[PDB]
């Protein structure tokens, strides 16, 4: 219950900008599937989708554990979040693996 | 002579277990060591190599041998991989697909040749 | 007319065209007259030179020695008298039937394509036997070819029922435009100007067609390429044409998934269904998964296990009580001893040919193979009453031990492999599987069953005790206690034992005779003492002398 | 162990609503259409991140 | 007792498993010749 | 060594192709 | 080996413990009505 507590979730309600196509807002999402503020005029609300992903399919079966965090948040309640609630100890190395989209 | 050492550690299983099962005291004063066997047993009631592991010991006794499983098959596939004749097997398929794919070359480099001494006739 | 092609290009056409008509009994209608692709089937039958008909369409009036086919109900003579430079061509010496499309003339084409397009769609309209798709399918397979390889093609596409088109290319003509088109095609006339414009002056110079016409025939391929679903390439770079044809045979069927994985089964071409069957967008129905799984078990097909396992069945999920009755029971695949020991073991607890084999009856064949004092869990008294009042309560918790169980006593040892390799409690498993394996080759050969059916067994059990002691020795080698640990806990899952006692109920003197075991074996007979050196004559002396006793190196708790 | 932890946007993930759920082990299989624009994640990742 | 005699349709297939047992023997061995290592070894060098 | 000339080889035919496009480009501009 | 077996048994389809079911069979003849022949 302490991982809803501290993160946040971000919502799309707002004008439906037309843009090209009416029915995908400046969001993207559908017109009617509504429900930065800067065009989307977000609001702030607590988080809602926490907690592990059963992968079946496309070989061995794999627990795979997520946190929808907002994308303005303080990254030490997420260190404190992945040592502590996740159990994972500090790594010797961080090998990020930017590359193409 | 060939199956002797084999031979000889099953039955000291099979001697151990049975000495195990023994009473502490020999055959002819076996007759105290029942008579404190039936004491005890009527102190309980009217009033060796098998463990019993708990929950998560089990767990991870579980973990270690799916852990020796997938070892076990990876050096088992390492193994066949490193015979000589898989590699041999795949050393001539390769050969194969050279032999089709320079051929392929050769031919392509032909026209290219023709195509070249035709563009320094035009030069 | 005449062409080359790459060596063992025609090789693996060969291989794969004979493959495939193997697999599915397929006519072969291949023109007849020794001049071009025909030659490359005339090489690819050589290949296979052991049914398969071949049947043939070749003009009458074009046929050398025509007076040689004048004969009712006669076998007349036919040698392989070829002119080199008569414009008559002889056929095909190895193809297995022939027809001779006669209009009167000779020496003109164009008098077979009209009734062999006409037979094709009258076979195309014949209702199969097993009607998975729409009636007897067809497919198409190009090489080379003029102007008329893209009318026929248009012909095929725009077909009903729209019959699939494989390509094959690396051979040239009209064959390799249409996969260099195919591969830059996108949405059909999804095409950008430059390759367009490649695209017509390659027709119109390096097949030296006329510039006039290029235009209207890239327009027919334009109206072939709007119908792209069912144009097939083979790009070669193993990997055989066959794996082309039969994803044309299940990809132009109009049929449901389930019977796709049944025809797969049937063929049991693996590949076919992890490339096409097995894909994104396909509604398999509610239980289409599992009863495809029982099929495939009952079938012994492992490798469809294995696919199926891999795309998801919920192992614990399918598993019931009446669905291992009803893989006991089957008959759909390898023989085996169990109505033997069946009939043997209901025979001392004290039978009709239509008996329907109980897991109770199945767990005394345990009881009986095991030996000793290993009751099953079939036979203990909480399963009896979930049988007497049943014929998640009725699933398994470790499916993979009951799928071991059964794949042994059937005789499947390439299932029981793959079913030892998945799940947990692998080497009472193994040492399980060992015990079971010679208990039935020693009862078939005590019953003097097939020689070998015992020496198969005995294999098979040589076979799970290997893998019990290379488990033991690569346990040993990663950790010593938690060794110690899985040798000599108690399995409630096979009769509350230990490894140890499995082992030395299989005689696996192998087994025992490991320095894991060994460990085990020396620590209990020591007991609390530490006595390390010249032991045995410290025993006496305490024994005879009890206060030797209080020198004694006692190890601590 | 090795951490896989991803870090990929919330809104460009295949079937938003399967993710939704407190404390649940929802089911997240590899349904991955060819011409949707959503794009499914890795399916042997150790963590992820919903950004 | 254990010489059967069988009729002619019957000999005509007890022949013809005769002849694919034949062929699938030569061709079995020919598999093996080419799969044995000295033909590998040989083919690979020319 | 089988190995690497495997891809070397695979290397070098796709830089033969490319390097046939460009001759053919070359004859096309001549 | 089978196709001396199957005519060692003869019409007999005694399987376990062979020989001495013979002998009981030669001895007492009532022996030969508990016996499991094989059908035509």
């Amino acid at each position: 219950s302490w991982i809803e507590r501290a993160f946040y979730k971000r919502e799309c309600v707002h004008i439906i900008p037309s843009t090209k196509d009416p029915h995908r807002c400046c969001c993207g999402r559908l017109i009617g599937q509504h429900v930065w503020s800067i065009s989307k005029h977000t609001q702030l609300s607590p988080t809602d989708a926490f907690g592990t992903i059963e992968f079946q399919g496309g070989g061995h079966s794999n627990k795979a554990m997520y946190v929808r965090v907002s994308f303005d948040t303080k990254p030490d309640l997420l260190l404190h979040l992945m040592t502590k609630e996740w159990q994972l100890e500090l790594p010797k190395l961080l090998i990020s693996v930017h590359g193409g989209l | 002579k060939s199956i002797s050492n084999q031979v000889w550690k099953f039955q000291r299983y099979q001697l151990i277990m049975t000495f195990h099962e023994r009473p502490v005291l020999p055959p002819p004063l076996i007759i105290f060591s029942h008579m404190t066997m039936i004491f005890q047993h009527l102190c309980c009631r009217w009033r060796g190599l098998k463990l019993f592991i708990t929950d998560d010991e089990l767990k991870k006794v579980h973990d270690f041998e799916e852990q020796c499983i997938e070892e076990y098959f990876r050096e088992k596939d390492d193994r066949f991989n490193s015979s000589n004749d898989e590699r041999i097997r795949v050393t001539s398929e390769r050969v194969e697909n050279m032999s089709m794919r320079l051929e392929e070359v050769n031919e392509r480099e032909h026209s290219m040749k023709a195509s070249l001494q035709t563009v320094d006739i035009r030069l | 007319q005449n062409f080359e092609l790459q060596p063992k290009l025609k090789q693996v056409f060969g291989k794969g065209l004979i493959k495939a008509a193997m697999t599915t009994g397929a006519w072969i209608f291949t023109g007849g007259v020794n001049t071009g692709v025909i030659r490359h089937v005339g090489d690819a039958l050589k290949d296979h030179a052991s049914k398969i008909c071949t049947i043939g369409i070749a003009p009458w009036g074009i046929v050398e020695n025509q007076e040689d086919l004048i004969g009712r109900d006669v076998v007349r003579p036919y040698q392989t008298m070829s002119n080199p430079m008569s414009k008559l061509t002889v056929l095909n010496s190895m193809h297995s039937h022939f027809i001779l499309a006669d209009n009167g003339t000779t020496g003109k084409y164009g008098a077979e394509v009209k009734l062999r397009r006409q037979l094709e769609k009258h076979i195309s309209l014949q209702k199969i036997n097993t009607r998975i798709g729409q009636g007897v399918p067809v497919v198409a397979l190009i090489v080379e070819g003029g102007p008329n390889v893209i009318s026929i093609v248009l012909e095929y596409l725009r077909d009903t029922p729209p019959v699939p088109v494989v390509v094959c290319d690396g051979s040239g003509r009209a064959s390799d435009i249409l996969a260099f088109g195919h591969k830059y095609s996108e949405e059909g006339g999804l095409i950008n100007e430059s390759l367009r414009d490649q695209l017509l002056v390659t027709i119109q110079k390096t097949f030296t067609y006329t510039r006039t016409q290029a235009q209207h025939l890239f327009i027919i391929l334009m109206e072939c390429m709007k119908k792209k679903e069912l144009i097939t390439v083979f790009r070669m770079g193993h990997q055989d044409i066959d794996l082309a044809i039969l994803t044309a045979l299940l990809k132009g069927a109009n049929a449901s998934a389930p019977d796709q994985l049944s025809l797969a089964l049937a063929w049991n071409r693996v590949d076919i269904a992890r490339s096409q069957i097995f894909i994104y967008g396909q509604q398999w129905p509610v239980g289409s998964l599992e009863q495809a799984m029982l099929d495939a078990l009952v079938l012994d097909r492992v490798d469809f296990v294995k696919l199926l396992i891999e795309n998801g069945v919920s192992m614990h999920r399918f598993l019931t009580i009446s669905r291992l009755e009803e893989l006991y029971n089957t008959r759909h695949g390898p023989s085996n001893t169990l109505y033997h020991l069946v009939r043997d073991v209901k025979k001392r607890e004290y039978l009709p040919p239509d008996y329907r084999i109980s897991l109770i009856d199945i767990g005394l064949v345990i009881e009986y193979l095991m030996g000793g004092a290993y009751r099953c869990n079939y036979t203990r008294k909480r399963f009896r009453t979930l049988y007497h009042n049943l014929f998640e309560i009725n699933h398994f918790p470790f499916p993979f031990h009951e799928l071991m169980v059964w794949a042994v006593l059937m005789k499947r040892q390439k299932m029981a492999l793959f079913f030892w390799q998945h799940g947990e409690e692998a080497m009472a498993k193994a040492l399980v599987a060992c015990k079971l394996c010679k208990a039935m080759a020693h009862e078939a050969s005590e019953n003097d069953m097939v020689d070998d059916i015992s020496q198969e067994l005995n294999h098979n059990s040589r076979d799970f005790g290997q893998l019990a002691v290379e488990l033991l020795d690569q346990s040993y080698k990663q950790d010593e206690q938690l060794a110690m640990k899985l040798l000599t806990y108690e399995l409630k899952n096979w009769s509350n034992a230990t490894c140890l006692q499995l082992a030395v109920a299989a005689k696996h003197r192998d087994f025992i005779a490991h320095t894991c075991s060994q460990m085990l074996l020396t620590d209990m007979w020591m007991g609390r003492l530490r006595m390390r050196k010249n032991s045995g004559l410290k025993v006496i002396l305490g024994i005879l002398l009890p206060p030797s006793i209080l020198s004694l190196e006692f190890k601590n708790k």
